[PDB]
């Protein structure tokens, strides 16, 4: 909810209701460094190929 | 028990609620389908660029083209494809014949291996030739 | 039989979660089994007046 | 109520709640005040949520409009008469770009 | 059929159970990854 609301630059609001539970697995949190590594890979993939 | 296939070859009482009636009269502007089609194109991942890398056997895949010539050809193909996308004979946005003298541009090709040598003869052929020049043989005569 | 493999059965003093890595791999030990849920990402988009 | 329209669904019998302007959450009951655009941008959700309470519960809403056209419907005083159909039709046809 | 958890419109009771399962409620398609519903229109 927070991330989608912040992304939309305050034009829409996002709501996602849910019941209380703990065995709900939604693996998405990663660190910035991993994203930076991935971007380095993506840039190096180009290799002057228009 | 659920089976998931692989997408890649591997090693081998009244109920009618008083508010649920549908009277739709709103036409989204911009339209939903128009935006969806555009988002589909941008959704696609970047294409692979595999040339110049060793294969399963150990031979660098790709073409035997000079790297600068490869860059020129890729630029030309990009311009051609851009022209095709906008449905024109000649492209308005060009990746080639710009004002910039990009003469030192290099593009990865299958001409050179990882040792800096030329692939005029593939790796496996060279290893085979080198190892063959020293094999022994049973005594004779 | 290689008794040291079956430590948690043959050794009365070993705690149930004890292991002997990396010298010996036990062939009988405690395992934890789970059951999670992976709901789809659900969202409702409201409008800003 | 202002820009912060957001509703938390009730659970295990607890009544649903919506956020006031002052950061408090209230049940679907009492007297409320709405700007028109707030309903225009969440027509379908609001019809799905509040209409049952409006029709039979104890919920009353004042819609700020300023000016608006109107259309009358006369009826015989000696006969039973219910206006729910007209009001429901009016509410369902609210659009983020049009009203009847 | 109506799912008051998310205000979506449904048509089968088993679809209702599946949809409320997406909200974490116990059941009284798995091919889905993401489900979005607008509030100002039925789409």
């Amino acid at each position: 909810e927070w991330a989608l609301t912040e992304c939309a630059q305050g034009y829409v609001t996002v709501t996602s209701p849910y019941a209380p539970s703990v065995n709900r697995l939604m693996p998405y949190r990663i660190s910035n460094a991993e994203r930076q590594i991935s971007q380095i890979i993506r840039i190096m993939n180009i290799g002057n190929n228009a | 028990m659920k089976r998931i296939p692989r997408k890649t070859k591997g090693k081998s009482p009244a109920t009618t609620e008083p508010g649920t009636s549908n009277r739709e009269q709103y036409k989204a502007r911009p339209g939903i389908a128009s935006v969806q089609r555009a988002t589909e194109s941008a959704e696609m991942p970047m294409k692979n660029n595999d040339e110049g890398t060793p294969d399963k056997k150990g031979n660098t895949k790709g073409d035997l083209v000079n790297e600068h010539s490869e860059a020129k050809d890729e630029a030309d193909e990009a311009t051609k494809k851009q022209a095709k996308d906008t449905d024109k004979s000649k492209a308005q946005v060009t990746y080639s014949d710009t004002g910039i003298n990009n003469a030192n541009e290099l593009s990865r090709s299958g001409n050179v291996d990882n040792e800096g040598g030329s692939n005029q003869k593939p790796m496996s052929t060279r290893i085979a030739e080198a190892t063959s020049a020293i094999v022994s043989k049973h005594p004779a005569r | 039989i290689p008794v040291e493999r079956y430590n948690i059965l043959t050794n009365p003093d070993a705690p149930p979660t004890q292991i002997q890595l990396p010298e010996v791999v036990d062939l009988y030990n405690v395992v934890t089994r789970y059951a999670y849920e992976t709901p789809p990402i659900t969202a409702v988009v409201m409008g800003v007046p | 109520f202002g820009r912060d329209c957001r509703i938390s669904f009730g659970m295990n019998g607890a009544a649903p709640m919506i956020r006031d302007e002052t950061g408090l959450m209230v049940p679907f009951e009492g007297n409320w005040i709405f700007p028109l655009a707030l309903w225009q941008m969440n027509t379908r959700y609001f019809n799905q949520q509040f209409d049952a309470w409006i029709k039979t519960g104890e919920l009353r809403i004042r819609i700020e409009m300023g000016a608006y056209p109107y259309m009358l419907h006369y009826y015989d005083p000696r006969q039973y008469a219910n206006a729910w159909n007209l009001t429901s039709a009016w509410l369902e046809e609210i659009t983020p770009t049009s009203i009847p | 059929y109506q799912c008051h958890v998310c205000s979506a419109v449904l048509f089968s009771p088993l679809d209702l159970d599946a949809h409320v399962a997406s909200h974490g409620l116990h059941g009284n398609i798995q091919r889905h990854i993401t489900e979005f519903i607008s509030s100002w229109q039925n789409h």
